[PDB]
Formats: C-alpha cells, structure tokens, sequence
C-alpha cells in the first residue's frame, strides 16, 4: 500500500535528522567540552508572550540565555554548577554541584570490606536490623510489591565498644550500596548554619 | 595560565574549578592521557 | 456484468452503440471515458423515464468496477437522485452516495448542495441553515473550483426567498453571474433572475453601492426587451437621477415584493440621490443648504434630518449638519459606480490638478533659478 | 615570491555577505573563504564569498567541511557563476589587523594548498559608523 | 496573506549581479530564482537571493526548467549557516510578466506557503523602483466578475538593514545621499519630490484618459473605489487657512 | 499485508518527529541571550541609563516594542550583548531562603 | 565506459489510474520507470535517470539522479486527474536533461505514453522539425489503452530517429495488457 513509500520516507527523515541532530549535538558539545562559567540560576519563569534563566557567570556576569535555549527546567532547578556555554552564552549540560567543601569527602569511604562474620555476641540485634535495613536494600522490590514502606530510622543505643561501626559498615558492605559516615562530635561548628 | 582539577565523570570529561573561578570542563590534550592528570592538581591550560 | 449488459443494451434508441463502447470502456477497464459515456447518456435527449432502473444499472456497475470518477459520476448521478423525486428516501439516497464516495472531492460537497435543495423544496426547517451556512465553511482552501462555488451560489441565490439572507443573496447571485460566464439557460429564465435581484437590491437596506448589477450588461441587456423601466430605476440608483415618476411606475410595475417596500425604495433613492454632487462636485459646491437638499431629493424640511442621519449611519456624507445655514459638510467614504461614460469629468479634474501642480512647480523654479541655475 | 602593489576588487555583495555574516555571529568568530581568482600576479578580483558556520572545535581547517565546500562550489557551477578560492575571510572582534596564531596556521595551510590564499582581517564590531 | 513587505538593500545589487553572470550565456531574458529571507509580524524581508538559468518559450509559456536538487542544496546550506533565513518568495526578472508564473509558483509553495512573485529591474531604473512584489490571490476576481489569475502587488518598501551603512558610504563616498548642506538638499528634495508627483499623477491623468478610450480592459471596480475618496476629499477648502490665518505666519515673523 | 503495520510506523514516526522538533528549536534559537543590567536612570525618552550588575553603565536606547511606562526607572532590563541596547525588562526576586 | 544520460517524461494524465493493468497503468509505467532504471544502475550505478511531467505541470524535484527512490516516492499519489501537454512535456524534458551533466553522459530523452491525447497535428509537426533541426535523441513507448502509434507520435519518432539517426522505435502496444520487456527489449541495447 502507501507502506512502502511512507517507510521509504520514513526511515531517510529519521536517519537524516538524527545525524543533524548529532551534527548540531557535536557543535554545541565541542562548546559543552568548553563549558567556563558558573551557573548560578536566577531562575525566571518567563513564559514566551515559557521559561528562561540567569546565569552569574564566574568573570562576574550575567547571561540571560533566552527559554534556556538546551535543556530542561524539569532536570535544570535553580542551583548552580551546570555548564554554560562559553560564547554562546547559554545554559549547556548539567554537570555534577558542589558537596560543601568538607562534605565533598568528609569521612566518605567508598566500600567497606568488613565482613558479618567477625563481629557477633548480639546476633539478635543485628539479625533484626540487617532485616529492617539490608533487606530494603537487597530485597527492595519485595516491599514495594507487598506495600508496606521499610522504616529508614535505626538508632544503635549502647556503651562503646559494643561494635556499632562495624556492625553498620557490614551492613553496607552487604548492600553493596553506598556508605557515607558523619562524625558526630564535630559537627558543632562556630559558624552559624555550618551544621 | 594553571590552575588545579577538581574532579571528573566515568572518564572523558574532566569538570575542574579553576582560579579564574571558572566552571571549566575540557577535552584533555591528545598529548595528555587522563591516567597522568588526577584530582586536585595543577594544570597549565592554553587559552586558544 | 454481461447479463446486465445484454439487457441494458434495451430500453432505448441508440443505446446499444453506446452500451457496446461500455462493454469495450470495463474490458480495457477505463472508468473516465465511462463516466464521459454516462454523462453523454444521461444528457441525451431524453427524460430519462426509467430512472430507478438506470440507477439501479449504474450503481451495479460502479460497484463491481469500483474506480470510477468520484466527482463526475456524483454530478452525473445527482440527477437521477433528484429525478427519483421521493425526499423521504431522498436523503437516504444522498447518504448512499456519501457512503459510496466518501472522499473530500466535489462529492460530498455536492451531495450537501443536494441535501440543502431537498430542504428547501420540503422541510424548509430541518437543516437548511446549517447546510448553507456549512457549504461556504467547507469551501476552504477552494479558491477557483468554480464548480460547486456556482453550485452554492444557486443554492443561496434560490434561499433568497427565506429569511436568513437577501442581501447576500444578491451577492451570491452575483457570484454565480461572474463564475458561470456563458449564457447557459434561457435568456428569459436570466431575466426572471435580473428581476429577481433587482427586486432583492430594492428590498434590501444595506445594498447602497450593490455593485456589478447596476448598469452590468450581463444582467440589464436581459430585460433590454421587457421592463427597461427596471434598468432605468437601476441605472437611477447607481447615478443618483431621480426621475420620481419613473421609480414609482417602478414601485408599482412589478407588485409582488415591491408594493409593500415602496417606502424603503423612497429612503434608498433619497438616500443616493446626492452621491452625484457628491462625486462631481470636490468640494466645489460645499454648502448643501435645504433648498439644495430639495432640489436633489424633493423632500420636507423634517425629514432632512432623518436623511442625513440615515446618510451619516450608512457613509455617504460624513459631515458637519448645521441648522442655522442647513449646511452639510461633504465626506464620503463609501464609493460606487461613477458611470464609466462620464469619467471625461474626473479626467478633466485630474488633469487640472496636473496642470496646476506643473506651473507652480515651474513658477517655484522661476523663482528659483538664483539658486537651481 | 612576487608580490607588487596588489589590489583586491572586492564586490559589494561580498561586503554585504561579510557584514552579514559578521553581524550573526558577533561572538563566535565565524569563518569564511574568499571566492576569488588570480587573474594575473596582482589584480585580485572578488566577485562572491560565502558565510559558513564555524564548527564547535572554534579555527580548524576540519571546521570548512570540504565535501560541503565541494557540494557548495558545484550548486555554484550549475547555478550562478564559478570562482576559485584563493582568499578567505574572518570577522574578528578580538583585536585588530592581525591573525591569532591559529589564524596564522590555517591560513599556512591555506597558503600551502592554494598559491597566495591571502589573509583577510574584516573586524566586525571596530566597524560601526564610518570606517570598515 | 501577509499585510506588506518590505525589501531589504542587502538583496537588490545581489540578484542584478546573479542577473549578470548567468546572462553571460543564456540571452533568454528571464532569470528565474528564489529570494530568502523571514517573515515575523506581517512585514516580510529578503535577505538572501539564488538564481538559475531558466529558457521559455512564448508557445503557452509551459517549457522551462531549472536545477531544483542544485536550489535546495543551496537552501539547506542556507538555513544550515542561518536557521532563520527561509525562502520568502521566488524572483523572475522581465516586468513584462508572462504566463508560467503560475506553474512556478505552484511547484514551489512547497517551500513557502504563501508564495510570492518578486521582478528585478536590472537595466531599468525608472524613477526610483528596484522591484516589485506579488502576491496571488486566485479567489475569485470580484462580486460580479468571471474567474481571473489576478495576482495583485502587496505594498512593498525599501527597508534599512543593519551595518550596511558603512559599506554603502564608503562604496559612494561621492554623492553623499544624506541631508548635507540642508538649504540646498532639502531643495533638491522639493525639486525631485515634484517631479515624481507630477511624473506618477500624469500616469494616473494617462490611465484615466485610456480607460476613457476604451481600447484596454477597465479595472474599474477598485479604480473608481480608490480615487473618488482621493478627489472628494476636501483639501481645497480655504476657509481653515481663514480661521488659522496665523497658521504660523507668527513663527514665520519671529523668524523673520 | 505491510500496510497494517503502518500504525505502528506512525508511532514511530510521530516519536522521533517529537524530538526532531525539540532539535528544530534548539538549534533554531542558538541564540547569545542578553546581558541583564538595571535601569540606573532613564535620562529621557529616548536614550536611557542602564547600568549592568557587575560594573559598567552605558546610554543606550529601548526597545521598540516596549515603552518608558513599561521600562520604569529601577527595574530590571535586558540589553544587548553587543549593541547594547534595551531588549526586554524582567522581573526581579529575592530570597531570604532560611528556616523558610 | 560510454555512460547514459536518461530523462524520462510520464504521461500523468486523467486516465493513467485506471486498471488496464493489473495495479493501475499509471503503477504500470512507474514499474517501466523503475525497471529500466534498474537496468541502468545495473550498467553503472552511477547512471543517473530523471523525472518529467506533462500533466499542464512540469516536475524538475527529481533531478538527473541515480537514485530511483525520490522517482518513485514523487511519482506516487501524482493525482493523475488533469490532461495531457505532450508539446511542452518532451521539450521541458529536453530543457531538463541540458542542464549541467558530462558530455561523455550520452543524452536521452525517453517518453511514456498511455492515454488518448488530443492535440494538434500542425503543432507537434512543427515541434518535431524544431527537434529535428536541435538534433534531439527521443525514444517513447507507449503503454494499455490508445490510439496508440499515431500519426503525430509516428511522424515525431521518425523526425528523431530519420537522417542516419539513433533508430529509436516507438512500439503499438495493444490496448490494455502489454509485455513491458517486449517494448523496452530494442532500446536498452540499440537505439
Ligand atoms: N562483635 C565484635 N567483633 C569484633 N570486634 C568488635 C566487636 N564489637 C566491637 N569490636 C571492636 O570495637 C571497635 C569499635 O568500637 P566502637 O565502634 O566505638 O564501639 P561502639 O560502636 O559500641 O561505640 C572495633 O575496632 C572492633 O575491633
């Protein structure tokens, strides 16, 4: 039927415009692989008479690249560290922010390796919260089908010693997931809101 | 002018602070693999 | 097939000659010649008696051949459909037509016309303003068809006698005029429809101008035999002549839908009776004062003021009334036919302008030359 | 190496597609050649020029895609008139009369493949009211 | 469609030049090509131009041909290095419009929906005119009229494009086409002002005076709608001169 | 019969015409923005103060769609990058964003 | 190689779309179109094979081109309800094939024809003699239902092919059903 010629329209009209599509996404991706400025989001919902931005470029500017003419507000919040084109001046590529100086990696350790069986005596406990922890973990998609959400909050009461760290870097070590430790005592900085 | 790296992604783009308080990202040199260059060193970059 | 033409090959004169160039048209399968075959058979010079029958033998073969002309075999088939003369399955017929050729050609569009006519003929309540009103908001992206462009302005031209339009009624019926050049049809049926739209042009409120009828020679040379006192009223109309006895011998020459809107005949004729100083005077004579005023309309000093207003509220004159000195200013924003014999005055006027703009352009220059030479 | 007192007859319409060209793309330092031919040694004439869109890589040679210079120059056989390239052209708002080092190297290339590919700097922001 | 158009001093010298060097060879008189350009708020520019050769033949102006692969290379070129170009309009010079016009342009609406007609005065110069524009109009000639091709000019200025200025100046450079020495050029300007005034109103006075005669087809329908206002508008009145005698015969004084 | 597979050909053909119009308006617009700046005083009707966040201010014109009641002295506008001229005025914000 | 230049012009006229043929006449000429193009690319694919129309319209979008695609895409739904322009279809395909090509590219002009044409004897008789004193190389064939190989298209081809020319015949197909190997077997291989 018409089949035939629509396919033999179709599949040039998609080849065709996915290579202007890596034609134009190469030009600007040159410019992406020279993203320079900062870019702090003076976010502006400006509707066309539908969004629009302002970046604070790092060389103390300000750019306002017209409905952020590349991406997504959905995906582009106000914020900042998100590339910025160099001389085209608009908003590029997102681009991973800024972890707060000391929560960059503060304590960060990027897998533990201590394994369940060293550590014991409270077997019960531990038993209790590798199920109430590792088990929203490992097996997640069974409370998401049985409907109940796991709770998040555990708190390990009890004098020092008792094995706590090692417990809950086990833990993560068994969710294979990622583990971030806060030191506690310290976070009682003299600046204000530094906590 | 050099300034230090800040970090990068799995492994071809490199998103650096820099002293110009510049968000740069570059394709590193053709002379220069990214296994030489780590996190939080130094860099001279050509302006060009 | 065969046996259907082996018996159609019967039932007329002459026939079977074109019955036998059928049988050649679906062995070689052509469907355009056949449908040029159809048409010369339905326009042959019969009333087609047996219509149910020719029906009934087209239909079959339209439906085990399947790729007929769309647009022609409608417009041929749409006289059998009306030849058939039974509304009540009428309709039914022209949905059957829909449904066998459903595409967006003159088809549908036809078999709507069709539909409106039947409304028009019996149930003139039913769907008639929907389906006159539809058939121009269906003409999109139709500039020149022309042919169900004078297909709808028959229709409307026919709906002149309803409520819904006259005025434009004339104008579609002007539409017609223009599209379909050619006489065509009787040219004492063209003057019954000149009649017709004068009668609607001296009926109507808002055809001041009313253009292309006035002294067109496409409608006046009809009634260039009979009733010239209506070309005379309308040449009145376009030039602003009075001639008060011959309009009310026009009044009362054709009684039917004129004697009781004698009345507006007065007011239009007031009403046009000064476009001429209008246009042959630019602001020449500036005072129309209400002796002047009568002499151009021969009427009262009262109603004056309603003239005015009436002229005022159309676009004839759009000037300042006084009362102290009757003196009307003189704008008009609403042109008309300026009697194309008579264009040696605006000519004579231009070149005037002409002729008075060059010598003071060559007295400036005069004036001049200690600087220019 | 014979190089007198030249002369460029340049085309209005090559003015007209420079300040163009220049116009768009203000900040991007677009690129271009010269569509002109040496009728002899030194009176150069130019009756057309181009405008193409600097690739994201900014001044490289790659950037002139040479399968579209080649699709360009035969629409321009087939329509209109046929020209050599022996010029190129470069609004350059950055400082003045002179080429970057970039430039210096491209239009080394351009000097290579062609026989004098003369280096045209056309500022196009310096030129604002008087002086181009 | 669109309310009026406005062309550009950035396209005009561009098709005489194509014009030019494609009449080299072919003699037929008739460049046929495409303007490109944008068309924003019902004001339509032209800021690109194409030709290509292009033979008829006066045997019902049907033979013809042109490089259609070739044109919209080059427009994908165009629009590659300027996305906001696009073809505006197609241009064939010859004002002495002949009939393939309209197979034209209905082979190339394809790229421009409402599709226009622009006509290049290459070795004319008449008073002040580098081209015309058209626009077609197809839907029916008029109320009471019979069926016409009627393509009717939609008003059409020279528009002032940017940073062009420094070029035409420096090209010139010797008329110097600005209001210079203002007693004598504003001089000038009543001198030619008149003369167009009174070479255009002849024209008119000579429209009027064939339509008289008879021996060409009277567009009376918008001739007489159009130029009754014009005569019966009353800028003959002197009586406001008499209310307004100082009309500003007081500033002439204080001048003085 | 390959042609009832042409509703789903269809699908496919309106999913990637989807972004292929996406791609047609961010490569169309390509655009530099303009620079925000500050109406530092509007001088009068014609040329105007504007004065950029970070440093200089310049005598330029407006835009000429907008108007002077639109521009307003002390809002924030938009020039342009080069020719530095008005091209459109935005509305400004502030946030204290604390134990908000 | 002695490489060929072919530009065909397809009578898109109110009758092609009825069903002599199997699909239609008009299918049955675009098969012509696409076999012999077939044959082309198989001498060299680099042969490059051209679109004309007649139907009061000429179509120049499908240029002298290899690609047999774009000549099939374009040519479907042609909406082939206007008439027949045979003067101007040959002479805007000879306009369309002298366009820019190699002179090594030997040019022709092929023409399918496969409805009743009504047009003027005195014209195409001069139209030929125009042909003839331009030095044309014009071969066409005819396709269903006609007056097929009539006097106009019999006196043009002899015109074409006469004075010590190329030879290219024109074929009396039969009416209706016609063998398209048969009608194309003497021109891929002489005339
Ligand atoms: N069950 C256990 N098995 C092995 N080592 C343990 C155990 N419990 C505690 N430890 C030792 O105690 C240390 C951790 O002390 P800490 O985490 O401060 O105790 P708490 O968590 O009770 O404060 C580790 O170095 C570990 O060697």
């Amino acid at each position: 039927k018409i089949m035939k010629s629509e396919v033999l329209r179709v599949t040039h009209e998609l080849q065709a415009m996915k290579d202007k599509i890596k034609e134009n996404s190469e030009k600007i991706k040159v410019n992406k692989t020279l993203p320079y400025l900062v870019s702090n989001v003076i976010e502006l919902l400006d509707v066309d008479p539908g969004k629009c931005a302002v970046i604070k470029t790092s060389t103390r500017q300000t750019y306002f690249l017209p409905v952020i003419g590349l991406v997504d507000a959905e995906k582009l919040k106000p914020g900042d560290l998100v590339g910025v084109n160099k001389d085209s001046y608009l908003i590029l590529e997102t681009l991973p922010t800024e972890y707060d100086s000391r929560v960059k990696a503060m304590e960060v350790d990027e897998r533990p390796t201590e394994q369940y069986s060293d550590i014991g005596g409270l077997d019960k406990q531990i038993q209790e919260l590798v199920e109430a922890i590792v088990l929203p973990m490992n097996h997640k998609e069974k409370f998401e089908n049985l409907g109940i959400q796991p709770p998040k909050g555990v708190l390990m009461y009890g004098p020092p010693g008792t094995g706590k760290t090692l417990l809950a870097r086990a833990c993560a070590a068994q969710t294979k997931a990622t583990f971030l430790k806060l030191a506690g005592p310290q976070l009682v900085q003299m600046f204000i809101g530094d906590g | 002018c050099t300034k230090i790296i800040n970090a990068d992604s799995e492994d071809p783009k490199y998103i650096i602070n820099v002293k110009q308080f510049a968000k740069f990202v570059v394709d590193l040199s053709d002379q220069v693999a990214p296994t030489d260059i780590e996190e939080g060193m130094r860099v001279g970059v050509d302006r060009n | 097939v065969p046996g259907f033409l082996q018996q159609s090959q019967n039932s007329g004169p002459g026939q079977p000659a074109v019955w036998h160039r059928l049988e050649e048209l679906y062995t070689k399968k052509l469907w355009h010649q056949l449908t040029l075959q159809v048409l010369d058979f339905v326009q042959d010079p019969c009333f087609a008696q047996g219509d149910g029958l020719i029906k009934l033998y087209e239909n079959f073969i339209s439906e085990f051949e399947h790729r007929v002309n769309p647009l022609s075999l409608v417009e041929i088939i749409l006289h059998v459909v009306r030849q058939m003369t039974d509304p009540n399955v009428a309709l039914t017929f022209l949905e059957k037509t829909r449904e066998k050729v459903k595409s967006s050609d003159e088809a549908v569009i036809l078999c709507k016309t069709a539909i409106g006519a039947l409304k028009l003929n019996i149930g003139d309540l039913q769907v008639t303003k929907e389906t006159i009103e539809d058939v121009e908001e269906m003409l999109n992206n139709l500039p020149g068809v022309t042919s169900v462009h004078s297909r709808f302005y028959d229709l409307s031209s026919k709906y002149y006698q309803t409520i819904g339009n006259h005025a434009s009624y004339y104008k579609d019926a002007l539409r017609f005029l223009g599209c379909v050049d050619i006489k065509d049809l009787p040219v004492s049926e063209q003057q019954e429809r000149a009649f017709t739209l004068g009668l609607a042009g001296l009926l109507g409120e808002g055809v001041f101008n009313f253009g292309e009828l006035l002294m067109h020679p496409v409608l006046e040379s009809l009634r260039n035999t009979d009733r010239q006192w209506l070309i005379d009223t309308l040449y009145a109309f376009n030039s602003g002549n009075v001639e008060r006895f011959q309009t009310l011998k026009t009044a009362w020459g054709q009684q039917p839908d004129l004697a009781a809107n004698e009345a507006q005949l007065l007011r239009k004729i007031q009403l046009l009776c000064l476009m001429e100083m209008t246009f042959t005077r630019p602001a020449n004579h500036r005072q129309l004062t209400f002796e002047e005023i009568a002499k151009s309309a021969k009427i009262t000093v009262n109603e004056v003021e309603l003239l005015v207003m009436k002229a005022l509220s159309v676009g004839l004159v759009k000037g300042s009334i006084d009362e102290v000195d009757k003196r009307v200013h003189m704008t008009w924003v609403q042109p008309r036919v300026l009697d194309l014999q008579q264009i040696k005055g605006m000519k004579d006027r231009l070149e005037f302008w002409c002729t008075d703009v060059k010598s003071m352009e060559m007295l400036v220059e005069h004036q001049a030359h200690d600087i220019l030479t | 190496a014979v190089d007198t007192a030249e002369q460029v007859y340049i085309s209005s319409l090559a003015l007209l597609k420079m300040l163009k060209h220049g116009r768009a793309g203000v900040p991007m330092e677009v690129m271009g050649l010269m569509l002109g031919e040496f009728v002899d040694d030194y009176t150069v004439r130019v009756i057309d020029v181009f405008a193409m869109p600097q690739s994201g890589t900014g001044v490289s040679v790659e950037a002139v895609d040479p399968v579209f210079q080649a699709k360009m120059l035969d629409m321009l056989k087939q329509t209109g008139r046929p020209e050599m390239v022996v010029g190129w052209y470069h609004s350059h708002p950055g400082f003045g009369c002179w080429l970057s080092g970039v430039d210096i190297n491209t239009q080394q290339s351009f000097e290579a493949l062609s026989e004098r590919a003369v280096a045209v700097v056309v500022d196009p922001i310096q030129s604002v009211k008087g002086k181009v | 469609a669109v309310q009026k158009v406005v062309v550009h001093p950035l396209v005009l010298l561009s098709v005489v030049d194509h014009f030019n060097r494609i009449g080299k060879v072919g003699n037929q008189k008739r460049v046929v090509g495409v303007l490109l350009g944008s068309w924003q708020k019902k004001v339509l520019d032209v800021s690109n131009s194409f030709a290509v050769p292009f033979d008829e033949d006066d045997k019902d102006d049907s033979v013809w041909f042109l490089d259609h692969d070739y044109l919209e290379n080059m427009y994908g070129m165009f629009k590659k290095v300027n996305a906001r170009e696009r073809i505006v309009g197609w241009y064939h010079t010859g004002p002495k419009l002949h009939k393939n016009d309209i197979a034209i342009n209905e082979l190339m609406k394809r790229y421009c929906p409402n599709s226009v007609l622009v006509i290049i005065d290459v070795k004319p110069k008449d008073l002040g005119l580098p081209t015309e524009a058209y626009i077609s109009v197809e839907e029916v000639h008029d109320d009471g009229t019979p069926t016409s091709k009627t393509f009717e000019h939609v008003t059409s200025e020279i528009g002032a494009e940017e940073a062009e200025e420094v070029g035409v100046e420096h090209l010139l450079r010797d008329i110097k086409d600005t209001t210079v020495g203002t007693l004598s050029q504003r001089i000038t300007n009543q001198v030619h002002g008149l003369k167009g005034l009174n070479s255009k109103l002849l024209d008119i006075r000579s429209y009027l005076e064939k339509v008289a005669t008879g021996k060409l087809p009277i567009n009376h329908q918008i001739i007489y709608q159009l130029q009754d206002v014009f005569n019966l508008l009353p800028d003959v009145s002197l009586q406001e001169f008499v209310k307004a005698f100082y009309l500003k015969t007081n500033d002439q004084m204080v001048v003085v | 019969i390959d042609g009832r597979l042409k509703e789903l050909r269809e699908q496919l053909k309106e999913l990637t015409k989807q972004y292929e119009k996406s791609e047609n308006d961010l490569k169309a617009l390509q655009s530099v923005g303009q620079i925000v700046g500050e109406v530092l005083k509007q001088l009068t009707e014609e040329k105007f103060i504007v004065k950029a966040t970070n440093g200089p201010r310049y005598v330029v014109g407006c835009r000429r769609q907008l108007d002077k009641s639109k521009l307003k002295p002390g809002t924030r506008v938009a020039l342009d990058m080069t020719t530095l001229t008005i091209m459109r005025y935005l509305p400004r914000e502030v946030d204290p964003l604390v134990y908000n | 190689m002695v490489l060929e230049s072919t530009m065909v012009c397809v009578d898109n006229s109110e009758y092609m779309r009825n069903g002599d043929f199997l699909p239609t006449r008009l299918q049955a000429q675009q098969d012509a179109v696409n076999i012999v193009c077939h044959s082309k690319t198989r001498s060299n694919p680099e042969n490059n094979v051209g679109l004309i129309t007649l139907a009061n319209d000429c179509e120049v979008l499908t240029t002298l081109t290899p690609d047999t695609g774009r000549i099939l895409s374009k040519l479907h739904t042609v909406q082939p309800k206007g008439k027949i322009t045979f003067c101007t279809g040959i002479r805007v395909a000879h306009l369309a094939l002298k366009h820019r090509q190699g002179k090594n590219h030997k040019m022709r002009i092929i023409a399918f024809v496969g409805s009743p044409v009504e047009d003027n004897e005195k014209d195409l008789v001069k139209l030929a003699k125009r042909l003839k004193k331009e030095k044309v190389n014009v071969d066409i064939i005819n396709f269903g239902e006609e007056e097929v190989n009539t006097e106009k298209l019999t006196a043009f081809v002899n015109t074409l092919n006469g004075k010590d020319g190329t030879g290219s015949h024109l074929v009396t197909v039969p009416p209706g059903p016609s063998l398209a190997d048969a009608l194309i077997s003497s021109p891929i291989l002489a005339g």
